[PDB]
């Protein structure tokens, strides 16, 4: 039971991650203008439809991360990377060794995910009434999802031992 | 008279210090940071405790 | 610093929440009417508590009643 | 709003423990 | 009791937090320092939310400079002139060291910190927040800040 | 993950002792390992960073809204900025306020003889509703 | 608004839910004693009525305390009962008669607690 | 722990005294710190008229 609800979750957690990080609607500002990672596509700017990258330019080590998105990446990289090691079990089974590999690789992207939030809130605000959008909310269950498979990928790790 | 009479800004309606802003992510994402470094360190010396007991 | 409104909300908010403490602990860690006084006197001054609810249902009044006593110390002082 | 948490945690606690009671 | 060189640890850092310490010392000359310690992250954990509290109740800003003889050893903020007028004729034949050094710094600066008109000057002034000073006379000063 | 490689701290565990942790009340389980109380302790200071942190921001905001000081006199208009006085357009007033040689009336007349919004309307009704 | 009556009123609701579940599992002992261990079935009546007498004692304390008197008025009888029982400490058609009433009772003020409660928090 | 009924009533009265305590200490101490930082030296002839 708990062996398949593992390689569903992963491809149900990259599959989903990889959306929010797309889909430039993030933040909803204000004419409106939603915002998003890489770029914003503005409205209501004297304009019917304009889409425009941002342009960001020892607080400079700040700005790159936020300009290179990598944390909200590197925690869509792992999210495959323990995909597969998931999906090592019916292939060179027999181990009880590969699935504690992945059950590593499910919690530090949640890390590299609540980081990559963090860099992007404090670079935002860095009144003007601004609000989460629906492709911003997507993020947050790539990590509530990468918890839960977390807990159930160890999980079998140890009733494999025992 | 016509320099400081004849002001466009006063010094007592400049210093309201009233309604102060409420504490933001902004200047507490420091302890975060070191919240998510100190997991990951813990996390890497479980590993390496384990690998070393392993041999 | 705290209305006497409130304070007269906190006694029967404490023995509230140790009677119901009591009677989670009765249905199915012995938590009396007496340890459970205990414990919430223990959490509310801040002081160590001496035993923990074993049960999800006495686990919720605990880190609710934390989380009461948490908010109302910070605002008394 | 602290009140009001505790009302629902208690109240929250007390359908748990009925649960767990029924589940026996 | 152990009290290891872990456990000791252990408990300085649950006795250090305000959380529950595990264990307490059993002998007498551990207790006191248990005690002593407990008063000492008493003293500091209340000194620091007092001063975290001083903060953010009332601001003081002061100015990163107080004069033209303390920026003129600093060198981290470029400061203007005027083009051609009597300001930068004062400091092109200076015998003072203080605005000598100020006009040999302004001489060899990159980008060029003269102004062709005050107007200007008062806007660049006005968008560098903390990099830019313009030197004027003290009656053009007074009325462009009353303004 | 850390404290169940291969004790008593399974995953309904951590929860009750990462919360117990968070509020600064402590609970009867402790973390054994190395690792484990490295976390402990990397917790316990975030809580207490925030908690601190809180109690200081709610004292602030307490003693900023306690020390308030409402406009009472005419000297405390004429030095606040933030509030724009007007009178009528046309009225006993404005040419009381023309002739006042005071110190106190003058600064104020300057003010409300130069302002982009409107600081003198025709009818009291009006001026009553803006 | 908020007032000490109005917080009074809402600890009773969760509360009194719990003295439901009393007379509640009284009726199932009285059932499974007029069916047919006997000491079992009484031993534990007497563990359960002492909570529910003392959780009572506490709903004509808390709204003393809350100036909320016409309320009183409506469980000052029923602890007037338990004095009744504590002075002395067939019987099986009559004390089914005394449990079933209980059910009544600690469900229509169940329901009062429920509204009078709302008759001031939306008052403001 | 006291495990008395008239023990526990010792410690739960000396909680609350330690708490006010406690409580006022670090209150005081705010207000004294906040006080010392809300200073005003006298620079202009104004502020020497006036106090
Ligand atoms: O003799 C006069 N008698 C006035 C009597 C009144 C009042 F009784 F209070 F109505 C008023 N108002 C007070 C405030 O503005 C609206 C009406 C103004 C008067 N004026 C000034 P004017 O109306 O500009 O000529 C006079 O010169
Ligand atoms: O890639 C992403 N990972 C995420 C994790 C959490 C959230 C989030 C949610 Cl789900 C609700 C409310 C606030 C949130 O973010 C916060 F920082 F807490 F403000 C968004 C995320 N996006
Ligand atoms: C100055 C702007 C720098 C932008 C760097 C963007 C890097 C994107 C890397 C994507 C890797 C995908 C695999
Ligand atoms: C529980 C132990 C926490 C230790 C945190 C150490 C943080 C060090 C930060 C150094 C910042 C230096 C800025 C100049
Ligand atoms: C929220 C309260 C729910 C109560 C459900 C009770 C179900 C009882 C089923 C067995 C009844 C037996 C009667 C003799
Ligand atoms: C640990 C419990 C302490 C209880 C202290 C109660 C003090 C009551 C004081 C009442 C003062 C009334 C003034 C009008
Ligand atoms: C950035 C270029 C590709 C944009 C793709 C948008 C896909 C939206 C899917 C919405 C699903 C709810
Ligand atoms: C400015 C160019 C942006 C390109 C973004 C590519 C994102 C690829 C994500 C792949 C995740 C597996
Ligand atoms: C099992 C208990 C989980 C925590 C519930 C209470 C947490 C403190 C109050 C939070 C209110 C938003
Ligand atoms: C046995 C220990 C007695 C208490 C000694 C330390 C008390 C805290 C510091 C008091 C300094 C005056
Ligand atoms: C949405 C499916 C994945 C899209 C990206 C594919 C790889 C692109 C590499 C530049
Ligand atoms: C409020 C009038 C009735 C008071 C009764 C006191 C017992
Ligand atoms: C902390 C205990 C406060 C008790 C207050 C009792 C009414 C004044
Ligand atoms: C075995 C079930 C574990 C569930 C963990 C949930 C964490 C949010
Ligand atoms: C488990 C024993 C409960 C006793 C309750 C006494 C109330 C005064
Ligand atoms: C009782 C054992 C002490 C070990 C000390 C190690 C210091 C690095
Ligand atoms: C998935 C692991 C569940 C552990 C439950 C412990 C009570
Ligand atoms: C008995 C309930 C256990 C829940 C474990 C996951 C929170």
């Amino acid at each position: 039971v708990q062996v398949l609800l593992t390689t569903i979750g992963a491809f149900s957690a990259f599959g989903l991650m990889t959306i929010a990080i797309s889909t430039d609607y993030w933040l909803y500002t204000r004419g409106l203008t939603h915002s998003g990672l890489w770029r914003i596509c503005c409205l209501e700017g004297l304009k019917r439809g304009v889409c425009v990258k941002i342009n960001h330019f020892a607080e400079y080590l700040l700005r790159v991360v936020r300009a290179s998105s990598i944390f909200p990446i590197l925690s869509a990289i792992l999210l495959l990377l323990g995909g597969v090691c998931v999906a090592a079990s019916r292939v060179y089974k027999s181990k009880r060794n590969i699935i504690l590999g992945a059950g590593i690789l499910f919690v530090a992207a949640g890390l590299s995910n609540i980081i990559g939030v963090i860099v992007y809130i404090s670079a935002n605000a860095g009144k003007n009434h601004y609000s989460y959008g629906w492709s911003f909310y997507f993020g947050g269950l790539s990590f509530i999802l990468a918890e839960v498979i977390g807990v159930l990928a160890v999980n079998i790790y140890i009733e494999r031992s025992r | 008279k016509w320099w400081y009479d004849k002001g466009e800004c006063g010094s007592g309606g400049g210093d309201s210090k009233e309604k102060t802003s409420a504490l933001s992510l902004s200047n507490v994402a420091g302890v975060f940071y070191i919240l998510v470094g100190g997991l990951g360190l813990a996390m890497l010396v479980a590993l390496i405790e384990f690998c070393y007991k392993s041999r | 610093p705290l209305a006497y409104e409130i304070w007269m909300c906190i006694v029967f908010a404490y023995i509230g929440v140790s009677v119901v403490l009591f009677l989670v602990s009765r249905f199915s860690n012995e938590f009396g009417i007496f340890n459970s006084l205990w414990f919430s006197l223990g959490a509310f001054m801040r002081q160590g508590c001496d035993i923990s609810p074993r049960s999800l249902s006495g686990r919720i009044v605990g880190g609710v009643w934390w989380f009461f006593t948490l908010i109302i110390i910070s605002s008394y002082t | 709003g602290v009140f009001y948490i505790l009302i629902g945690g208690l109240g929250l606690a007390m359908l748990v423990a009925l649960i767990e009671f029924c589940y026996k | 009791n152990e009290f290891g060189i872990f456990n000791s640890l252990w408990f300085s850092l649950g006795a250090f937090m305000r959380q529950g310490c595990d264990i307490s010392p059993r002998s007498l000359s551990g207790r006191i320092v248990g005690g002593v310690w407990w008063f000492f992250t008493l003293i500091i954990i209340s000194s620091y939310t007092a001063n975290l509290a001083a903060f953010l109740t009332v601001e003081r800003m002061v100015s990163p400079i107080e004069s033209a003889e303390d920026l003129s050893k600093q060198t981290e903020i470029a400061y203007g002139t005027l083009d051609s007028g009597s300001t930068k004729e004062f400091f092109r034949r200076s015998k003072i060291a203080v605005f000598d050094k100020m006009w040999t710094y302004m001489r060899s600066a990159e980008p060029s910190v003269f102004v062709r008109t005050t107007a200007e000057g008062v806007a660049r002034v006005r968008k560098s927040k903390g990099k830019y000073a313009y030197l004027l006379e003290s009656t053009m000063n007074e009325y462009i800040e009353q303004r | 993950l850390v404290s169940r490689f291969s004790n008593e701290f399974g995953i309904f565990n951590s929860l009750w002792f990462s919360l117990g942790a968070f509020m600064q009340q402590g609970c009867d389980i402790s973390p054994r390992s190395l690792s484990g109380r490295i976390v402990g302790g990397v917790w316990w200071f975030f809580t207490l960073i925030i908690i601190s942190s809180y109690t200081a921001n709610l004292a602030a905001f307490l003693t900023v809204e306690r020390m308030v000081s409402p406009i009472e006199s005419a000297e405390d208009l004429a030095k606040q900025t933030e509030i724009a006085y007007g009178t009528l357009e046309a009225g006993s007033t404005k040419e009381f306020f023309r002739r006042s040689k005071i110190a106190v009336f003058e600064k104020m007349w300057t003010y409300m003889k130069s302002a982009e919004p409107s600081v003198f309307v025709r009818t009291t009704e009006e001026g009553m509703i803006r | 608004a908020f007032t000490f009556a109005a917080f009074c009123y809402m600890l009773t609701l969760v509360l009194c839910a719990s003295l439901i579940f009393f007379v509640i599992w009284h009726i199932i002992a009285f059932d499974e004693l007029r069916t047919d261990n006997i000491e079992r079935i009484c031993c534990l009546l007497r563990k359960l009525v002492v909570p529910e007498y003392s959780i009572h004692g506490l709903f004509c304390l808390m709204f003393l305390c809350a100036a909320e008197w016409v309320t009183l008025g409506l469980n000052i009888p029923l602890l007037f009962y338990h004095l009744w029982r504590y002075f002395h400490r067939d019987i099986l058609n009559y004390c089914q008669k005394e449990s079933w009433c209980k059910l009544a009772f600690y469900l229509l003020s169940f329901f009062y607690y429920l509204y009078s409660m709302v008759y001031t928090l939306v008052s403001f």
